[PDB]
């Protein structure tokens, strides 16, 4: 009658339960359901890939060894302490750099058992998963970001993973990142994966994350757009103030070149072509070809005397063509990049 | 019998097992057979010199005082508790060219171990190892490192403990792709070296040596392009009209500040090594260009303070420049790839 | 009477003892009465929104299986190694990074022992709390970080947290931080939140946060006004040369731009904007049009007493852009500083 | 006999020694004197506010249950294993943000019994202590940084920690300090603070650390002299050589600008100015004042009619003027900041 | 015969011997010949004055109580586990910033025992060491890195270090620096330093280091000499359109005292003065002059004979530069080169 002696007589020195030998012993295998409660979420980092959680793991088994009836109350909320004493399905994340556990002021576990022998076992975690992130499109990327559970040291023919039916990944209420957003769905799916030693069994949930896109537009295309514009206002001035006309194209082309230099310094090396290298790339390319269209005109006046007109209707010409140009460019990358290419 | 009791018998502290005597002591060396599979790869650091790789270890090996009782039967392989691991004798092993690593433990310890009916067992465990492999930068932007792992044996003479690489695929991964690397899965040598350290005996040593291939389109696009147009903006310089000062000096000045910017900020985040790669030479040598594009315009001028002689010098400096710098294109390329 | 005796009858071997079991078991749930004491605080790291504390965190409990009389004194201390060997009430701290115990020459740990059964639980821990920031007025912000002491092994059916009575928090005397300003006033609230697997007890304090203005202020506030000032007296010039003026108003720009890519680059990402953020976009647009100014002027300096019409535009942009300015900055700092 | 024997009947399992039991249990408090060997000191980083030190912590005190008979000799060192199984006093410090053990091929723990029951017991440590800083004067401040020992398990009824007589701490000699020196007096005092929970002891020792001048006079100072000598020879051209004139104003302005972003980077943000902000400041408005000054000359010599000479004698006085100004700025700061603060 | 009874009696639970007390006790002091092995090396920074190395350090000494005459072979291999229940002589690093062992799929460590008594024991370590920079003249400086052992649980009256006759210290084959190269000569001293509590052993190896100049070259000299050779070439062309030489001469200087501003950022703080400083403060004054020069050139020209006399001082100054810049170079390398430092 006294709970430690009942405690003794379930699990202790003179239950002779062992914790080594895995339930239903050389019958069907053990299937785990399993739940995750995520609690918080970011430090997203693209230069090294990889995502920090922190998670409340639960698992649930059945164990015909663990069944008591000398308790009439049916959950047995046991204390923590008692985990080493019992068996615990070996759990690894597949994709991980760096997991640890959580220990303050005790260990951050709990041990709750009701009478079938049902066990939900659960516990807080720190994981840096990571992803692998493509960037096609840098600043209008949808990110899908995974984690795999699997067990390590069991075949499949021994310990299966599933996820629970209802409600199997749970957020916390008012969760936000700094530069992402979770969307509600979540996808889950099978990976077991298959090794040289066995068919191990595998889970895998898939997170989708939308950039939100406030930050690279003001921070760096309305330069841009600021920057085009004032070569245009540069370029309007007539051949008489030349000096000024190259020193404002000069100082164009280095503050742009400069703002495309930085522009890459906070993502990884990547070999593709991304969006923001693109419009950088191609912006730089039209005040080039702006300088060299003023470097042609002035090479046309360079010897009224049927040479000033033509080249003020050259500059005319383009100072009609420039904008619209940019324009129809401006327009149809917008729309291609928002709808044809990805996201909407 | 419960799986308890065969457990027991085969390794338990009560019965006459030691795990403090190798295999077949005072008798022929055992050897292990060591299989390695890449779960991840990737994080390789420049200015460090090391790189990352997530690697399932695999090794297994002949003990005759771990032969299964012929009274468990139904079962090519018996699956044994993780926590016993520890139990068993094992073969020790360490990673000569490693910096740190960091043993995973999530939720259990991350180990695997099967035991065989005649006596093998093979043991699986999961690990993070830094290999650092140094590399060399003659050619920055488009080279093939060689980074290497090298397992051995340490706590053992080679007249105990011996490697062999498993005879069929010793090598997986499951297509693995660097952020800026393309890893040959095919091109993967492999050789043993049996390091001998002075008074110490031979210690067996088997080696992998990964053939890294270096990708250079975000070279191509981040700093050659800059720097073509750079010089194509000297040569608009000079295509501007002579004798007029104001507008070509700046232009040319301008030039060259902003190439030795570039070569600044593109060196800076490199490694500090001695000898002079092809960045950095291409660097130097459009800085030159654009040295040469300013010397140019000086002589002009000073020519000028006999205009048809300045102005067919400058015309003859204009058309000789995009040559000199095509030729000196052509035999750079050809000569670094 | 012997101490090694007393201690085996109370916590040892002998005294059958289970720490391994709450008090109460199949009864009314303890209730913890806990109080921390802060030490070192600092390390406030907007990069990452998460600040450092280090505390003396402290719990009692009434364990109705450790009274004793054989002891006449009351408060009888014991040595912290007993610890193991005694019911330690589960906590986490619900929002935390990252956080690790303290040892140093033994274990900081404080245990001590009431004959009616009261025990009390001191230990030294260091904590990187997390807690999310508004950036809505960067300079002028008061943020408030929080702390959840929680439970995680128990329902709230057995173990139940609450506050002191009286001096819940206190700082040590002397307590300073970097750049922010700590106000006496702190919130206690409860927090008790819901979870799937129970009812799950949770205590929850509130730290009110300022942020001191003088570092900003003297480090770009006056910089950019005096620039701006440099520009209103460049205004009272008559277009004495051309690329020298285009020069001295091109070096007001570098400066300008220097000073908003600094301290935007300062700052974590927030999509909306902010006060610097304006401040800064104000200034640019100022010193553009002065620019713009300078070009109007060298425009209409060339070919009618064009002269006349340039002197009066020129002293019409001196007399406005500096009321413009006075009104612009009186505006922004009244909004930001009183009603925001 | 055997020395087995005799270390098992002092304190190993036959001993009936509790090293759980604090020695003159329910009497007087123990009495521990403690003294500290510095080993290494260095990486003082302003940024995160603290200091690491490497230091050799020593305690002794008085156990009459170790008194033996057996071994005539007192002096006699123990295996550091043994250190698990004796009383230690508790011993944490208030202010480090992180402190570790060492071990290396084994712990770095020394142990002592002597004959009559005096024990030594001397532990290596690493300190990241934490000491707020003053910069009211950032380039030629003097720092006070604070190690705090002081109990945490004991009440002062129990514990008492003090000082050593002679040679209290110790430094290592030849030990050098990246930049700065450390003064051969020191500190002691006893905080002896008060907690809600009664009254702990407590053991305060304090370094008296000054910055050299020598890197920061050099990367600062200098240059701005020669941008103010330059700004004073650009003000000797008359205001025909208008171009000359206003470009070496501009790299005047440039020049300071840029160290002055150097400098305010280079530093933590702190909300008060400190010595270095302000003298950077006043060069940065010196040469504001250059520019202003070559913009009225200019403006004057613009719209000969008697201008140019009230131009040039106004240029004149106001070009000796400078150097008057500038000297008695100098000479005004370095004096109030040498001697004065 | 059977090995785990033999391993039982060696030094196992039945054999009697006593891990907690030193061999031969209350006698004379039991000596370690220790050697070290590098394996590794490299990550030597300024910054924070410290380098990193993986060494295989193996110690011997003689153990009574220890010898076995039951098995007839001598070098008796035994396994790193076992290795916690016999004694071991405490060592540790006096300049350690921080180190740890390594304990990868086993404990990195071996163990032999010898008949007569000796035992060998190597233990993987990987340290953080630190030794003070000298950066008197830095981008050509040799610099000497210490690594320290003593003991700290035993007098001198109890353990003893010494080195080991032959080959004390040795290196891998093909060990290869980042930036420095390593002489092969290696000294070793006996610090044997003394406290207030006794006087402790210790045993010190001096490693002498020198530092590779070229990427220094390439990297921070010949972008300084084209920059002010730049400058030159502004001097060059004549005074008529000073506006744009003027402004070349402002982004010049501005540049130049960018490359000195990172020039000096790169490296940590010291009172005294480095060789780059100086060289980068003599070309940065240069520059200044030229600027100072053409000022001066623009004063006279601006308003006889006087623009005779401009030329003639724009050529004057043409050719003194050319001396002076060669001159200052040559002295400055040679004296950096060979008088300074060997
Ligand atoms: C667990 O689920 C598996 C897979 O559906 C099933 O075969 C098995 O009977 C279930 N129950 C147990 C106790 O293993
Ligand atoms: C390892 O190298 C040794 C060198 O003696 C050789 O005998 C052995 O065959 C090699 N092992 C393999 C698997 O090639
Ligand atoms: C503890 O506090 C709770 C909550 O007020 C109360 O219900 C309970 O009676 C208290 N005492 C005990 C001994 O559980
Ligand atoms: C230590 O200090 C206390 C308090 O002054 C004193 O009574 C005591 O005698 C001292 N020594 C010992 C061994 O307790
Ligand atoms: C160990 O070496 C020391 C130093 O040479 C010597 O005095 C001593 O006799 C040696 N052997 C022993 C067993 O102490």
């Amino acid at each position: 009658m006294s709970p430690s002696d009942f405690l003794d007589k379930l699990m202790g020195r003179t239950s002779g339960y062992d914790a080594r030998i895995r339930p239903n012993f050389k019958g069907p295998p053990v299937n785990v359901t399993c739940n995750i409660f995520i609690n918080s979420f970011g430090s997203i980092a693209e230069t090294t890939m990889d995502y920090r959680v922190n998670i409340f793991l639960r698992q649930k088994w059945n164990d015909p060894r663990l069944a008591y009836s000398e308790y009439p109350d049916d959950s047995l909320d046991l204390d923590p302490s008692m985990l080493d004493s019992i068996w615990k399905p070996d759990l690894f994340f597949a994709n991980e750099k760096g997991a640890n556990f959580h220990e303050v002021t005790t260990d951050n576990k709990l041990l709750r058992i009701f009478k079938n022998g049902n066990v939900l076992y659960s516990i807080r975690l720190t994981l840096t998963l990571s992803c692998p992130m493509d960037l096609k499109n840098f600043p209008m990327d949808v990110q899908t970001c995974i984690m795999q559970l699997e067990s390590f040291g069991y075949t499949m023919n021994d310990l299966i993973f599933e996820w629970q039916d209802e409600a199997p990944v749970q957020v916390a209420e008012g969760l936000t990142l700094p530069q992402f957003l979770l969307k509600e769905e979540k996808d889950l799916r099978y990976c077991t994966k298959h090794y040289n030693t066995g068919k191990f069994t595998c889970i895998e949930v898939r997170f989708h994350l939308e950039r939100q896109m406030g930050y690279y537009l003001i921070q760096m295309y309305i330069p841009s757009l600021l920057i085009v514009i004032l070569s245009w206002v540069s370029f309007w001035i007539n051949m008489d103030a030349a000096p000024a006309r190259v020193a404002l194209g000069i100082t164009t082309v280095l503050t742009m070149t400069t703002q495309s230099s930085g522009s890459r310094a906070s993502l990884p090396k990547v070999s593709y072509v991304k969006a923001i290298d693109i419009w950088m790339a191609v912006c730089l390319l039209f005040v080039f070809s702006a300088l060299l269209e003023y470097a042609a005109v002035n090479f046309v006046s360079r010897q009224r005397k049927v040479f000033i007109d033509r080249a003020k209707k050259i500059d005319t010409i383009s100072r009609a063509c420039f904008p619209l140009a940019f324009l129809i460019f401006n327009i149809f990358y917008w729309v291609i990049y928002k709808i044809l290419r990805h996201e909407d | 019998v419960p799986a308890n009791s065969t457990s027991n018998i085969l390794n338990r502290l009560l019965v006459s097992y030691d795990p403090r005597i190798r295999p077949n002591f005072k008798g022929i060396p055992v050897d292990v057979v060591v299989n390695i599979f890449i779960n991840s790869f990737g994080s390789i650091q420049e200015t460090t010199m090391d790189y990352r790789v997530n690697i399932f270890l695999r090794q297994k090996w002949n003990d005759p005082r771990l032969k299964l009782p012929s009274d468990f039967r139904g079962s090519d392989a018996l699956t044994v508790d993780p926590t016993m691991y520890k139990c068993l004798w094992k073969p020790d092993l360490f990673f000569a060219n490693e910096k740190s690593a960091n043993f995973h433990d999530v939720t259990q310890e991350n180990i695997l171990l099967f035991i065989f009916r005649d006596g093998d067992v093979l043991v699986s465990m999961r690990l993070s190892i830094t290999l650092s492999c140094p590399l060399d930068l003659t050619l920055f932007p488009m080279d093939t490192q060689r980074c290497k792992m090298q397992l051995e044996s340490f706590g053992y003479t080679t007249d105990d403990l011996r490697f062999i690489w498993q005879s069929g695929d010793p090598v997986q991964l499951e297509k693995i792709a660097l952020p800026q690397f393309d890893i040959k899965k095919e091109d993967i040598e492999y050789g043993n070296c049996t390091k001998y350290y002075k008074g110490t005996g031979y210690y067996t040593c088997v080696e992998v040596i990964f053939t890294l291939r270096r990708q250079v389109g975000f070279y191509m696009m981040g700093v050659y392009a800059p720097t073509l147009l750079i010089v194509v903006l000297s040569w608009l310089s000079f295509w501007i009209n002579p004798d007029a000062s104001a507008a070509r000096v700046p232009l040319g000045i301008f030039s060259v500040l902003s190439l030795a910017s570039e070569c600044t900020t593109l060196a800076a985040e490199l490694p500090k090594v001695s000898y002079v790669k092809a960045l950095d030479v291409w660097l130097i040598a459009c800085l030159l260009f654009g040295f040469a594009s300013l010397v140019e315009y000086a002589v002009v001028q000073v020519m000028l303070n006999i205009p048809t002689a300045a102005k067919r010098i400058d015309l003859y400096a204009r058309a000789l420049f995009p040559f000199c710098f095509l030729f000196f294109n052509v035999i750079y390329w050809s000569i670094y790839l």
